[PDB]
DNA sequence: GGACGGCGCCCGAACAGGGACTG
DNA sequence: GTCCCTGTTCGGGCGCCG
């Protein structure tokens, strides 16, 4: 039936009208199930026959539902859905069986035609108008009188109208959990199972005297609940079966499919990889584009495919407990993680591997995953969790006394599973007695791209390198790098160039540019180096030397 | 009887996502929200109303209450368009008397912008969104439109005491005062109990540019001084590197020790003279924003400039934590934001945009953890240059 | 086949700032 | 100013749910 809530007042947007958009061709099987789908819905007053006075149309279609046995009515609305008022979205996230709590007796029940049970503003319905096609025999036009599917305020307005129409039985049962995910009700209580099936009775009893049905058709009674696309059973939680693409020609498409799967999985296998698979996209043209798998993308894809022919299962949030997540270093800027309460039970899994910033290193890495961590664990279970890292309390230590920004890492505990993460070298705080001082510049002519970088040293040492299609930029990092070549273990550069001065000093260990690489690569080699900055242009002697020297050929 | 508001020509109102919320701050928020509506202070809403502001909540310091903060800074952005003696009472207390505002009604047609949404741990069901119906906490317009009111309630306690200076900003009054302060606190009292119907401004100082004392100079010694003082120069046209830099002739190395000439150490003591000197030409804008600067200098220590123009500092100051066996770079930070936003608001009246000298996730993961005012000012990230930390480093 | 909303991931386009440079 | 380099947001594919 229709529930007797109030509907939701809804416009279009200023200066705009219905949308008017022809019926297309519909195969015969979907004309049959459109009609009796129409004729039931009309007999129901879902739906209600219009005259000539309604203007507008939009097109119809019908698709199968996962109980195979069903159809569903959809409406191409992208026209209706362009010109209708903006809504702001009441789901806020996807509920995760992670965040579930041990219940005594649990239910899962579904709403019958959900949408068709809720009524729509009568001033908009005019604008749902379509047309069902007959097999000529005339075709019945149609408006709505609940709501469509295919409209863009349908869900928030379904969501919206559930959450009132719950309201007055959590307010009476505030001890039984509703996870109420779009119209599929999980329900959990401390009761024995009979005292429990008879609140089951009062909350359909409930549902149905504000017009929603739950057909037993889709009433679990018994574990394992499907649910959200897991299994849950009483004591661990799984989910349903991810069949990676067996393909041997892959396309962009293809990778997609793959990626999301994987990201998908990883949520409960530990380990999973995509970064070789990702960085396989870059630059793409279209969805069909054929990309080679990369050697080291294969690599990645067989260790997944491993990873995933094997048995794993979550557990639920005892909330007297601490969480703990433990997280694990894998190289290219990747990590994994797993939250758990006792030792060997997690309750799920992550990965974490986004890219931020031209440089970085692994304590930045690591730093970010925490955080990523700790916003996801409020958003499961409303608290933070207690870490475990692969990191010597001394390398955060000196990270964080040397580091010139505010950083922090919450509650941990070393974790003295390798890869350790560490950093690779360390910027002297004074200048080095008995090393070489090195004075390098760069030039470059914003005109021609041509350019020169190179040192002085105060042991009477000069070197020039001219260098093609470069920018000053890439000048100062060449004459630091050139001065790193050329310079024994312990080595005193002074450069003019903030921006270089700006990278070297937050230590990175990796770099999306090949020069700062190759200028890493230096930086570990040595036993000790110490960089200072002078201003430029100023007449600093050593300085004053390599300016003009790497001047001549570009000012 | 409300009064009409309006946005900005031009502007729609706030569209700001909620962002995840403890389970402490959610159960705060349920029931507070749930006495507000059942006072007739907020109404639930639908998804219809396109609008919304984040909302959170802060338990006060040995307090058993919460309290809701709706995040009003778009709205505050978007919603149309002080005592100097209040910087020099020997205490100033801070009074939150924004409970008021919920006495008066909102205009009818502006209440739909003050949308927010209560979220729930793990989703377990969509958002509960609300608008309000009486003068927001935290709203540009609840101090403004409820000004002659809590100037008809003020005016015995001022006539009564003429030496007391009071000053409101959105939700607080700011009380102070050259007594003893046990004589203070009475009056404050007093005050408490007349609205039934702690600051040591004097002691602010402000933080120079300090340069190194040494007896014997390095070439590193002598490039780092030069390097600072060439910065300084703008802020000091006085400073001169003219001989200091002379000493620096050659190609030499960093730890060679450079004797100081006469001229250099006159130069030096000159510019150590002129870096005492208050900047000149400094007045403060109100049409402008306040600029706040802040830079980690490590081992607790802290430093800030307040501008509005490049240079043109109207404070310069340090916040300085102790020790840190187990110190929080995040809490330090919020708290000297929190300090900063204080001491703007009891000297201009404003608060200052902030520079903030961390990462964004970071910050957001962490910063309502440890906030504890009723406003929060603007900000940004910024990834400073080290070379500033040096130079105002102490 | 194909319509909708949510969240996630990844990437590139279109911005926004700030530092160095030219004669 | 321009050029360069870096960061952020947002839209478009795909994954998952209903
Ligand atoms: C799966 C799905 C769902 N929906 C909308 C519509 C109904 C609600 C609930 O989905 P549903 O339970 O499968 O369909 P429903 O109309 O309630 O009919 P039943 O088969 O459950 O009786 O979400 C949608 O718009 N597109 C979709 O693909
Ligand atoms: P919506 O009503 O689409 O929720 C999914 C619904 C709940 C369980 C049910 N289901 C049944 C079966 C037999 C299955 O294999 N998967 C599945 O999701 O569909
Ligand atoms: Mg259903
Ligand atoms: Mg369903
Ligand atoms: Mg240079």
């Amino acid at each position: 039936p229709i529930s007797p809530i109030e509907t939701v007042p809804v416009k279009l947007k200023p200066g705009m009208d219905g949308p008017k958009v022809k019926q297309w061709p519909l195969t015969e099987e979907k004309i049959k199930a459109l009609v009796e789908i129409c004729t039931e819905m009309e007999k129901e007053g879902k739906i209600s026959k219009i005259g000539p006075e309604n203007p507008y149309n939009t097109p119809v279609f019908a698709i199968k539902k996962k109980d195979s046995t069903k159809w569903r009515k959809l409406v191409d609305f992208r026209e209706l859905n362009k010109r209708t008022q903006d809504f702001w979205e009441v789901q806020l996230g996807i509920p995760h069986p992670a965040g579930l709590k041990k219940k005594k007796s649990v239910t899962v029940l579904d709403v019958g035609d959900a949408y068709f049970s809720v009524p729509l503003d009568e001033d908009f319905r005019k604008y749902t108008a379509f047309t069902i096609p007959s097999i000529n025999t005339p075709g019945i036009r149609y408006q709505y009188n609940v709501l469509p599917q295919g409209w863009k305020g349908s869900p928030a307005i379904f969501q919206s109208s559930m959450t009132k129409i719950l309201e007055p039985f959590r307010k009476q049962n505030p001890d039984i959990v509703i996870y109420q995910y779009m119209d599929d009700l999980y329900v959990g209580s401390d009761l024995e199972i009979g005292q429990h099936r008879t609140k089951i009775e009062e909350l359909r009893q409930h549902l149905l005297r504000w017009g929603l049905t739950t057909p037993d058709k889709k009433h679990q009674k018994e574990p394992p609940f499907l649910w959200m696309g897991y299994e849950l059973h009483p004591d661990k939680w799984t989910v349903q079966p991810i069949v990676l693409p067996e393909k041997d020609s892959w396309t962009v498409n293809d990778i997609c499919k793959l990626v999301g799967k994987l990201n998908w999985a990883s949520q409960i296998y530990p380990g999973i990889k995509v970064r070789q698979l990702s960085k396989l996209l870059r630059g793409t043209k279209a969805l069909t584009e054929v990309i080679p798998l990369t050697e080291e993308a294969e690599l990645e894809l067989a260790e997944n495919r491993e990873i995933l022919k094997e048995p794993v299962h979550g557990v639920y949030y005892d909330p007297s407990k601490d969480l703990i997540a433990e997280i694990q270093k894998q190289g290219q800027g990747q990590w994994t993680y797993q939250i758990y309460q006792e030792p060997f039970k997690n309750l799920k899994t992550g990965k974490y591997a986004r890219m931020r910033g031209a440089h970085t290193n692994d304590v930045k890495q690591l730093t970010e995953a925490v955080q990523k961590i700790t916003t996801e664990s409020i958003v499961i279970w409303g608290k933070t969790p207690k870490f475990k890292l692969p990191i010597q309390k001394e390398t955060w230590e000196t990270w964080w006394t040397e580091y010139w920004q505010a950083t922090w890492i919450p509650e941990w505990e070393f974790v003295n599973t390798p890869p350790l993460v560490k950093l690779w070298y360390q910027l002297e705080k004074e200048p080095i007695v008995g090393a070489e001082t090195f004075y390098v510049d760069g030039a470059a002519n914003r005109e021609t791209k041509l350019g020169k970088a190179g040192y002085v040293t105060n042991r009477g040492r000069q070197k020039v390198v001219t260098l093609t299609d470069t920018t000053n930029q890439k000048t100062e990092l060449q004459a630091i790098y050139l001065a790193l070549q050329d310079s024994g273990l312990e080595v005193n550069i002074v450069t003019d160039s903030q921006y270089a001065l700006g990278i070297i000093q937050a230590q990175p260990d990796q770099s999306e540019s090949e020069l700062v690489n190759q200028i890493i690569e230096q930086l570990i080699k040595k036993e000790k180096v110490y960089l200072a900055w002078v201003p430029a242009h100023k007449g600093i002697g050593g300085n004053e030397q390599v300016d003009k020297l790497v001047s001549a050929g570009i000012r | 009887e409300t009064v009409p508001v309006k946005l900005k020509p031009g502007m729609d109102g706030p569209k700001v996502k909620q962002w995840p919320l403890t389970e402490e701050k959610i159960k705060a928020l349920v029931e507070i929200c749930t006495e507000m509506e059942k006072e007739g202070k907020i109404s639930k809403i639908g998804p219809e109303n396109p609008y919304n502001t984040p909302v959170f909540a802060i338990k006060k310091k040995d307090s058993t209450k919460w309290r809701k903060l709706v995040d009003f800074r778009e709205l505050n952005k978007r919603t149309q368009d002080h005592p100097a003696g209040l910087k020099k009472k020997k205490s100033v207390t801070v009074l939150d008397v924004g409970d008021a505002y919920f006495s008066v009604p909102l205009d009818e047609d502006f209440r739909k912008y003050t949308a927010f949404t209560i979220p729930s741990i793990n989703n377990e069901t969509p958002g509960i969104r609300y608008q309000y119906n009486v003068l927001p906490q935290g709203w540009k317009g609840s101090p403004a439109i409820f000004q002659s009111s809590m100037t008809k309630i003020l005016e015995p306690f001022r006539k009564q005491n003429p030496d007391i200076v009071i000053y409101q900003y959105m939700d607080d009054l700011y009380v102070g005062s050259d007594l003893e302060i046990g004589q203070h606190r009475t009056k404050i009292e007093e005050l408490r109990q007349h609205l039934l119907r702690e600051l040591h401004p004097d002691k602010w100082t402000v933080q120079p540019i300090v340069l190194p004392e040494k007896d014997s100079w390095t070439v590193n010694d002598i490039q780092k001084l030069v390097g600072k003082l060439n910065w300084a120069s703008q802020i000091y046209p006085g400073i001169k590197v003219r001989q200091l830099s002379k000493l620096l002739r050659g190609t030499k190395a960093l730890t060679e020790v450079i004797p100081l000439t006469e001229e250099a150490e006159l130069e030096l003591a000159e510019n150590r003279e002129i870096l005492k000197e208050p900047v000149h030409g400094v007045y403060y804008d109100p049409s402008k924003d306040l600029i706040a600067e802040i830079q980690k200098q490590g081992q607790g220590q802290w430093t800030y400039q307040i501008y509005q123009e490049p240079f043109k500092n109207l404070k310069t100051g340090k916040y300085a934590r102790m020790r840190g066996a187990h110190t929080n770079d995040v809490k330090q930070l919020t708290e000297a934001v929190q300090k900063i936003t204080t001491e703007s608001i009891v000297i201009w009246g404003k608060t200052p945009k902030f520079k903030l000298p961390i990462q964004k996730e970071t910050w957001e993961t962490w910063w309502t953890e440890y906030w504890q005012a009723t406003w929060i000012p603007e900000w940004e990230f910024v990834n400073t240059p080290p070379l500033v930390k040096l130079w105002y480093q102490l």
